């Protein structure tokens, strides 16, 4: 009942920082390491499942999250806020896009309403920032193929590559001297199980990583056929089986 | 949202200088045309400088925005701005004159600042504009709510070092192409990195619509500002 | 212990107390002396009214709710015309709606519930009065003592304000008598208008400085300021 | 907007020397369908009140509920409450009439016609009557619906005016609303031969009568009426 | 109900009825159609009695209020105004009112508003209203002059009142007079139908419909 | 939301917050108010720092409220558009129902309330200005010019000032203003006001601004010109002994 | 700081006792009832003197048998004065009479109890007390001529003679010798205007101190500068012959 | 109230239960086909009126509460009883089952100790009576903690009051009628009294019984009070 803390938990301090969105930076520091890569033809999202107990079925919690049939995210920080953001996003790109428009969100759109759901956790009453960030790639007819990192703060910015969470310094270091402009969707598939296995202590395997793409259309996952012009989901998540098929080659 | 003993706001004061520390933004003023300008914060190869719009947003087809501060504050009040742009032009079935449009954004930062206990927005606005009564406008608001109207003027890092080569170099009868070079200079003078390259850089103009008698906003392509940038002699 | 704890009703000390109510409690002891008693058939409220000047009226503590029920105030004076307005509007329902005279025993369980609620919101503060609340019901006379904290008792006689422990000692000892004054009004009030006199340093009660008030089997609750307690004095 | 559904046709009552009567019968009419047959109308309060009620019987039984409520309230916090602050007869009716009327005023009436009957503590007795208008009278008899019509006439005969009530026995109220019950069931469609009858008396308190019936009709004359005019076999 | 209310050389000529009717039902034959509301301003009532009354002296409450804030009398423009804005707020509930607001200020002079429950609001020279109006028309605008004295002014006033309550069924009683000056109603007495028509008849020559 | 009280009692009886509200006012640029037998004229200076700006287009420091009565300030700029926002409100509304133009009285007594509402509300700060009101009654020749501050507080003055440096000017207007000799017109009134602010701006250049009311709603500003052979005047003919 | 309506170890309101204190650097207030009426005056006090000092009005008609002077932070009585009118005037539309003086009273001090945020048994709409004091003076037909004082703790006193402001301390004193029942109103008049200029920081002129009274008769006006003036060459030339 | 302590305490609820062992002694006590309650009440002075500061409340007609610490408290809590269970029978039609009735009663109490804004409450509560299926008996505290119980004891004089308790539970296994506990609790009442000797006490009964009182809460008054006031004056000497 009723709430005392009606006013921002996030304010400036003398200096201009804005300390609860640094300290939720911090927590994104100590989060497992994801990844996103963009390629030609499709984007990579990829990340590590740490599993909190070997009793755990580590298949029951998915870290790569399908948001419209062509756009995933994957995060490093706060799990549980990463998972309430996810049933947020979903709700906004139906909300604020599909019952208007009839179509789902070019990319860039969505991001900027998540964007939107984290800087207000930044100025409203009794509330404090996510403890998360966002990678979030896409595609959509008119702007193709995209890939975003969405911050605390609720910045957002377009990548070619990069990565958050513990590793990242040294991932964004192995990833500018890998990345290129003419890089085929299994290139850029091969260079994040590459850098992300500098990131993984124990077993890498197809049971430990967790892997997502937006590449083509799949209309054997449509679930009907008989329309032309729908085509089905570009996003798809690689099987365990699909993984360690790449991973003998590697 | 309180008074010190000495008369002033802390928060506002505060966020005016978190935004001292943000890419500087410069605003130029010409007879025939408005340049705006912006470095990028410290960015990184791997940054997609095609699909990126960070510092610079479209208000309406005659008005635009440089930006300091946080980003996720300033979309807020672009948002509104957008929408109040709108419903003036739903009303009147007339473009917004560019003065109300900042009024109204500058009444939504005092308001922050006098009720309802929530941070004030760190955001500074330079706003670019074409209108019927005024012609081509320049104002910059703060965090205060605070607005004034300039010739020429910069916001975020190294104001004051800017300010002082744009007070020595600007003059009345510039045309938009002095002041291409004006703006692009002062950012030069004033970068805390090595050289003013394309990638960290964020460019508009407001002109006279290549040859019509109608208005233009063109927002530079990255590869534009490099030509841009070699024609100025900064290469 | 009293350091962290006294900063609103809606912190507990580390000793269980409640400083905010206790506090309260401190203006009551700081207000003027009130007296109540009562027999089977009256029950009397007697009062010592205070001015701030010789300049000033003496202010009034003794407040009627409905034909048959009063009280008498010591602590915030404005606190207990709030609670008055209350009592008054719970007596006025009852004959309303149910053509009932409020048994003064309900009296004190809703003064009780009210007072309750100020200790325990955050941002609200208790009362800060003492009441002592006389009538004739339905079962016969009755004094109630309330207390900011919303504790209410029944009682043959009581005192409150400063001093008071003077005058609740000889009513203590008196109680064998005074219970018995049946169908007399003014030897009531004069074992009341006794009871208040152990309660002064002060000075010798004067036509100004002395409130009493009478309920009982065929007596509305009647208030005598002025030249009508003269013949008490 | 609302209209009666399943209905329970007269009640009536009247006032005799020590105490009250009132009878309804047990049928819960659906328009002219006789659908239930062990209805009773008759609610007592506590022991002194019994409360008689006509109209639609999804309201009535919403004011069984409210009656009952009424007296777990009445029995909180009040030692009293089997004796001296028992509830009396005109506390529930002034209750039900202060609901009746506020419901009118809110457009959605509780579609009854009620009589409350019993006796004061103070020996009186209680007659009053409140419908859906939120009308209320008194009257040394009281009849509603049929009842009105054509019990009262013959309760009349026996309570004219006030100063008939000392010379009214209990044997004869009793007979007389026996007798309009019998009346009631020969000139109303919606009436049936089993009603309840209860007796408030100062002296006896309370007595409640179930499974009564119709006794002593006059039949016989029927078959010596033939056609509706000329027909002689 | 009739009420008239006239501009002329020596001020303003107030008039009224004094009947109340439900129905065909004579409810009142000596009711007060005037509200002096201060001693410069005075309204007049037609249609609902209760929604005049009621309204009016409300009226009076907040003219007063005016006063003690602004530190002087309300205008006859502006009290009008409270007037209309509160009906107007009503409109379509079903208040019914006719009434005119009359009164002298410095900065306006003698000032004639007509409102009602409609929520029109006009100034003007010359009103008459209610169920008579038509009849105490006819007497007034054919005898109305700027130049006339206070007397004859006076008189038109008492006279139209005097038609209207003959042959209107739903006006009668007695009339009330009064003159609004610079300095400023006085109020020139109620006059009784039942002796005045008898007495107009004989010194006028009028009335000749009449037998007896 | 929040309701939360920031304007409260000290121990030794101030209100703190209305009390750092005047500091504000008093960092503010100064602003001067004077009135004519037939006129009321008000300056106010524009701050030296920043000299780049565009004089067309920045809000000016006197602002019309209706057509017969202006308003100028000292203290926070955004505030001030709040006030003047609402007593442009009150004053269409007024004519709306009144009939008539506000009254400066009547104006001043609005803004001021405002004022003071919000040194008694929870959740809000007071205004960090100061206004100096001035005009016409409608249909009236006599001047008026009224000050309020954060606290509410309102008074009419035969010459005022407020903001920074205020109280030399005001030294200066006591010195003189002859309230039995006020200046007979409109061209001497001016002279007046800017040698008052010359006492605090130090060159002034387009410094110093002014606007003049005249009965009637005749409301005019001066431009640089105008100002300039005022400044040119004053320290020429003040100079030789 | 902790709360705004948080009790003191002594029980104590905290916020009520500072606002006494604001009370008490005002300007001076004075108050005297008589059987022929009740005399109200202020100090005028002005700040600078280029302030016309008749628009500082610190005597209010509130209706014509009631009316108040004010005393501490001034701007704060604005609401308390606006809630007097309307009761006042309100009433008398209810019932077709004058109101009391003492409901009156009590009214403005209900308003005055209405500090805090809406104290659970309820509301409140104001975050602070009231920072003034009132003198309410009038007539009445059960009590006659009445004097309050109205205090921002929501409590009132009738008194016979009162003083508010900077002077109060001193001008109490004073009243306790010189009041007496028999005064007349020219007698109480030129008390008021005695003690004022014994306790003024200028000297006391027409226009630094401002006279009114109320009488059943003309009920409350506030007199013009000239005839104050002519109570000041009186009271001159009664102290100069004593 | 909000506030976890470094080691998942709370402290505001642990000073709570200072208020209530700060408080009067009270019982209950279930029997074979009922429940006993009994409370200490202290007479501060001769001029309290005898039998006349009831404590002991009755919620809907079959349900009693006693309770220990801010009286004030417990009375708030027994009208939010009172609410909850007639929003129960208006539904349900059927009377308030105990442990249905000790559940809203628990979760109210509960609330009090999520926000910020609130304190809990200074009580503990003994409270039952009869259901469809047999007597309950049940205390509840600060915490919103309640467990059913034998016989139960707060306040000051609760450690005895227990010790005593516990005594009968082994003496009875055999399910104590109902007019055996309400003379037992006359006496355990007396036993805890030992503690605040230097002031005098009245003894308050009441009792929910199948075949005493027909599963209706009824005061223990006239000769039935005195006569366990007898036992209790006999087994303490
Ligand atoms: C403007 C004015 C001011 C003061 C005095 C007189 C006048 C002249 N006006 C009237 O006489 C009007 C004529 C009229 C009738 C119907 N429509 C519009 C206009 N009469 C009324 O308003 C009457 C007045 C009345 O009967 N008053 C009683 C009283 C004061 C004379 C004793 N009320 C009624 O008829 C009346 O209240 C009702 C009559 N039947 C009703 C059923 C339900 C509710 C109300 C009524
Ligand atoms: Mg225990």
């Amino acid at each position: 009942m009723t709430d005392r803390y009606s006013f921002s938990l996030t304010t400036f301090s003398p200096s201009g920082k804005l300390g609860q969105i640094d300290y939720a930076l911090t927590a994104v520091k100590q989060g497992v390491t994801s990844l996103g890569i963009k390629a030609t033809n499709g984007v990579v999202i990829a990340t590590e499942k740490k599993s909190s107990s070997p009793l755990a079925m580590s298949e029951t919690l998915s870290k790569v999250s399908l948001l419209t049939p062509d756009i995933g995210a994957v995060y490093s920080g706060m799990g549980p806020d990463y998972r309430v953001l996810v049933d947020k996003s979903r709700k906004v790109a139906h909300t604020s896009y599909k019952r208007i428009y009839g179509e789902y969100p070019p990319t860039k759109l969505l991001v900027s309403e998540v964007a939107k759901i984290m800087q207000e956790a930044t100025q409203s009453g009794g509330v404090r920032p996510f403890g998360v960030s966002l990678l979030i790639a896409g595609h959509d007819e008119f702007n193709g193929f995209s890939l975003y990192q969405v911050d605390p703060s609720g910045s957002y910015f377009p990548w070619k590559a990069t990565a958050i969470g513990k590793g990242s310094v040294a991932a964004k270091t192995f990833l500018e001297k890998r990345w290129n402009d003419e890089l085929e969707l299994e290139d850029a598939i091969h260079i994040a199980l590459l850098t992300l296995k500098e990131s993984v202590e124990g077993e890498f395997n197809g049971d430990t990583i967790e892997l997502a793409i937006i590449g083509d259309e799949n209309p054997d996952l449509l679930g009907y056929t008989g329309i032309p012009t729908d085509k089905g989901p570009r996003f798809r998540k690689l099987t365990s089986q699909e993984i360690n098929d790449r991973l003998e080659a590697l | 949202t309180i008074f010190s003993p000495e008369g002033r706001l802390y928060q506002v004061e505060y966020a005016l200088e978190s935004i001292s520390h943000a890419g500087t933004a410069i605003g130029i003023m010409a007879s025939d045309g408005i340049v705006l300008a912006a470095e990028r914060k410290v960015t990184s190869t791997l940054l997609e400088q095609d699909t990126s719009t960070e510092k610079l947003y479209k208000l309406n087809d005659k008005i635009a925005v440089a930006v300091a501060g946080l980003t996720a504050d300033a979309e807020i009040l672009i948002n509104t701005a957008r929408i109040h742009a709108q419903n003036y032009l739903k009303t009147y079935n007339e473009d917004i004159p560019v003065e109300i449009l900042v009024r109204r954004l500058s009444d939504i930062k005092q308001g922050y600042t006098q009720h309802g206990g929530l941070r004030p927005f760190g955001v500074s606005f330079i706003y670019a504009g074409y209108d019927d009564r005024y012609g081509y406008q320049l104002y910059t608001s703060n965090p205060s709510g605070n607005y004034t109207g300039w010739k020429a003027i910069s916001v975020g890092a190294n104001t004051s070092a800017a300010q002082t080569l744009l007070q020595m170099d600007y003059k009345d009868d510039m045309k938009v192409d002095d002041a291409i070079e004006l703006a692009l200079k002062t950012l030069s003078k004033t970068t805390d990195s090595s050289a003013l390259t394309y990638d960290r850089l964020e460019f508009a103009t407001i002109r006279k619509g290549a040859n019509d008698g109608e208005v233009y906003q063109k927002i530079f392509k990255p590869q534009e500002i490099k030509d841009i940038l070699v024609k100025t002699g900064i290469t | 212990f009293r350091n962290n704890y006294d900063g609103d009703t809606v912190t507990f000390s580390p000793t269980g107390r409640l400083f905010q109510v206790e506090y309260a409690l401190e203006a009551i002891k700081q207000g003027s002396v009130t007296v109540g008693l009562r027999s089977n058939t009256h029950a009397v409220l007697v009062a010592l009214k205070r001015n701030a000047d010789e300049l000033s009226s003496y202010q009034k503590k003794i407040i009627k709710c409905d034909e048959h029920m009063g009280l008498s105030l010591a602590g915030l004076a404005p606190d207990a015309r709030v609670l008055s307005n209350y009592l008054r509007q719970q007596c006025n329902y009852s004959s309303l709606v149910f053509n009932r005279k409020l048994a003064v025993e309900r009296a004190g369980h809703l003064l009780c519930d009210k007072a309750q609620k100020n200790t325990q919101s955050y941002g609200g503060r208790p009362y800060g009065v003492g009441l002592l609340i006389i009538g004739y019901d339905k079962s016969g006379a009755h004094l109630l003592e309330f207390q900011p904290s919303g504790n209410v008792t029944e009682l043959y006689g009581t005192a409150i304000g400063a001093r008071s422990q003077g005058a609740k000692t000889y009513l203590e000892r008196t109680l064998d008598t005074f219970i018995k004054i049946d169908g007399n009004p003014d030897e009531l009030i004069k074992a009341g208008v006794e009871a208040i006199s152990q309660s002064l340093r002060d000075e010798s009660l004067t036509v100004d400085n002395l409130s009493i008030a009478i309920v009982g089997k065929d007596t509305p609750f009647t208030i005598y300021d002025g030249e009508a307690v003269a013949k008490y004095i | 907007t609302q209209q009666p559904i399943v209905t329970g046709t007269s009640v009536i009552s009247m006032k005799y020397d020590n105490g009250v009567i009132i009878a309804a019968d047990n049928l819960g009419s659906y328009g002219s369908l006789l659908r239930f047959n062990g209805v009773e109308r008759l609610i007592p309060v506590g022991d002194n009140t019994v409360v008689g009620i006509s109209g639609d019987i999804s309201d009535m039984q919403h004011i069984e509920r409210l009656l009952k409520d009424l007296v777990t309230e009445n029995a909180y916090d009040n030692p009293l409450a089997d004796a001296e602050e028992a509830l009396e007869p005109s506390y529930i009716f002034e209750y039900l009439a202060t609901v009746m009327y506020q419901r009118r005023s809110k457009m959605n009436p509780l579609w009854n016609a009620i009589i409350v009957a019993g006796v004061q503590s103070n020996g009186d007795q209680f007659l009053r009557y409140v419908n859906l208008l939120g009308v209320t009278y008194s009257s040394p008899t009281l009849a509603t619906g049929f009842g009105a019509h054509m019990a009262n006439p013959l309760l009349r005969k026996v309570v004219d005016r006030e100063s008939d009530i000392p010379k009214t026995t209990v044997q004869v109220a009793e007979e007389a609303i026996v007798n309009a019950m019998r009346v009631l069931y020969y000139r109303d469609a919606r009436s049936s031969r089993n009603f309840s009858l209860a007796i408030i008396d100062k002296n006896t308190g309370l007595t409640f009568k179930k499974n009564l019936q119709v006794e002593n009709m006059k039949w016989d004359f029927a078959k010596d009426i033939k056609g509706y005019g000329t027909q002689k076999i | 109900t009739t009420t008239l209310a006239f501009r002329f050389q020596g001020g303003i000529i107030v008039a009224v009825d004094s009947r109340a009717t439900a129905g065909n039902w004579v409810a009142s034959q000596t009711v007060k159609k005037v509200i002096e509301i201060n001693p410069f301003l005075l309204g007049t009532m037609a249609g609902g009695a209760a929604d005049c009354q009621f309204w009016e002296t409300w009226l009076g409450s907040q003219c007063r209020l005016h006063e003690l804030r602004e530190k002087e009398r309300i205008s006859v423009a502006a009290a009008s105004k409270i007037l209309s804005n509160l009906v107007y707020q009503y409109k379509g509930a079903g208040l019914s009112m006719g009434t005119m607001i009359c009164g002298y200020t410095r900065k306006e002079g003698p000032t004639i508003y007509y409102v009602d429950s409609d929520g029109t609001r006009l100034k003007g020279d010359i009103f008459c209203v209610g169920s008579g109006q038509t009849f105490a028309y006819g007497v007034l605008d054919s005898n109305y002059k700027w130049d006339l004295s206070v007397e004859d002014a006076l008189y038109l006033g008492k006279r139209s009142i005097l038609a209207a309550a003959h042959r209107d069924a739903y006006s009668g009683g007695s009339v009330n007079l009064y003159h609004v000056t610079e300095d400023g109603w006085i109020y020139h007495g109620n006059h009784d139908v039942g002796e005045l028509f008898w007495k107009v008849k004989e010194e006028e020559g009028s009335f000749n419909n009449v037998i007896g | 939301g929040y309701d939360r009280a920031l304007s409260i009692f000290s121990p030794d009886g101030h209100i703190f917050q209305v009390e750092y509200a005047l500091e504000a006012v008093k960092r503010g640029t100064c602003a001067v108010g004077v009135k004519g037998k037939n006129c009321v004229v008000l300056g106010c200076e524009r701050r030296s720092t920043l000299k780049l700006q565009d004089t067309r287009i920045t809000p000016s420091k006197v602002s019309k409220i209706d057509s017969h009565v202006v308003l100028s300030f000292s203290g926070l700029n955004a505030d001030s558009r709040i006030l003047i926002e609402k007593a442009r409100v009150e004053a269409q509304s007024h004519r709306l129902t009144l009939e008539d133009p506000v009254t400066v009285e009547y104006l001043t007594r609005y803004v001021a309330g405002v004022q003071q509402r919000y040194t008694q509300s929870g959740g809000v700060r007071p205004f960090g200005v100061s206004t100096l009101i001035a005009g016409f009654d409608p249909r009236d020749d006599e001047p008026k010019l009224y000050q309020t501050e954060p606290s509410g507080i309102y008074s009419s003055w035969s010459a005022q000032t407020i903001g920074r440096n205020s109280k030399t000017v005001r030294e200066f207007l006591e010195k003189n203003y002859d309230r039995k000799e006020p200046p007979a017109t409109v061209e001497e009134c001016v002279k007046l006001t800017v040698r008052s602010l010359l006492e605090v701006v130090q060159t002034g250049a387009k410094n110093i601004e002014i606007t003049v009311v005249k009965p009637d709603s005749d409301i005019v500003a001066l431009s640089s010109e105008e100002i300039n052979q005022y400044v040119t005047q004053i320290e020429q003919e003040k100079q030789e002994q | 700081d902790r709360g705004v309506s948080t009790f003191s170890p002594e029980g104590r309101l905290f916020q009520v006792e500072y606002s006494l204190e604001a009370i008490k650097l005002g300007s001076t207030a004075i108050g005297i009832a008589t059987k022929e009426g009740v005399v109200l005056g202020v100090e005028k006090r002005a700040t600078s003197p280029l302030l016309e000092s008749d628009s500082i009005e610190k005597i209010v008609e509130i209706d014509r048998h009631i009316g108040c002077a004010m005393s501490g932070l001034t701007a704060d009585a604005r609401s308390m004065i606006e809630h007097a009118r309307t009761a006042a005037v309100t009433h008398n539309l209810y019932y077709d009479e004058d109101i009391n003086v003492e409901s009156l009273t009590q009214s403005v001090c209900d308003l005055a109890l209405r500090f805090g945020e809406g104290a659970s048994g309820e509301e409140r709409l104001m975050s602070r007390p009231f920072g003034v004091a009132l003198l309410i003076a009038g007539h009445d037909a059960d009590d006659g001529y009445q004097l309050f004082h109205a205090e921002p703790s929501g409590t009132f006193y009738r008194y016979n003679a009162k003083a508010i402001g900077s002077g109060s301390e001193g001008a109490q004193a004073e009243l306790l010798n010189e009041w007496h029942s028999s005064l007349t109103l020219k007698e109480a008049e030129l008390l008021v205007l005695k003690i004022l200029k014994q306790v003024m920081e200028e000297k006391l002129d027409e226009n630094n101190a401002q006279l009114s009274c109320i009488t059943k008769q003309d009920g409350f006006k506030i007199y013009d500068n000239e005839k104050t003036a002519e109570l000041i060459k009186e009271l001159k030339e009664k102290e100069a012959a004593e | 109230n909000s506030v976890f302590s470094p080691d998942g305490r709370n402290f505001q609820v642990e000073y709570a239960v200072k208020a209530v062992e700060n408080g009067t002694t009270s019982i209950g006590i279930k029997c074979n086909d009922g429940v006993v309650f009994a409370v200490e009440k202290l007479i501060t002075s001769k001029l309290l009126v005898p039998q006349k500061n009831v404590k002991i409340q009755v919620v809907d007609r079959h349900i009693g509460c006693v309770y220990s610490g801010l009286i004030p408290d417990g009375r708030h809590l027994v009208n939010r009883g009172r609410e909850e269970a007639a929003s129960f029978k208006k539904l349900y039609k059927t009377p308030i089952p105990i442990p249905a009735f000790a559940d809203r009663l628990g979760q109210y109490v509960q609330a009090h100790t999520l926000y910020n804004s609130v304190r809990p409450f200074g009580v503990s509560t003994i409270f039952g009576g009869v259901d469809k299926n047999g007597a309950h008996l049940y205390m509840l505290e600060p915490s919103g903690s309640y467990w059913g119980y034998k016989g139960a004891a707060t306040g000051k004089g609760r450690q005895s009051a227990k010790a005593e308790l516990e005594k009968l539970v082994d003496h009875h296994p055999e399910g104590l009628s109902a007019r055996e506990a309400v003379k037992q609790a006359a006496k355990i009442i007396y036993l805890a009294h030992e503690d605040n000797k230097e002031k005098d006490f009245e003894l308050e009964i009441s009792w929910c019984s199948l075949s005493e009182t027909n599963g209706l809460h009824k005061f223990v008054k006239g000769d039935l009070l005195q006569e366990a006031i007898d036992f209790a004056q006999k087994e303490i000497n």
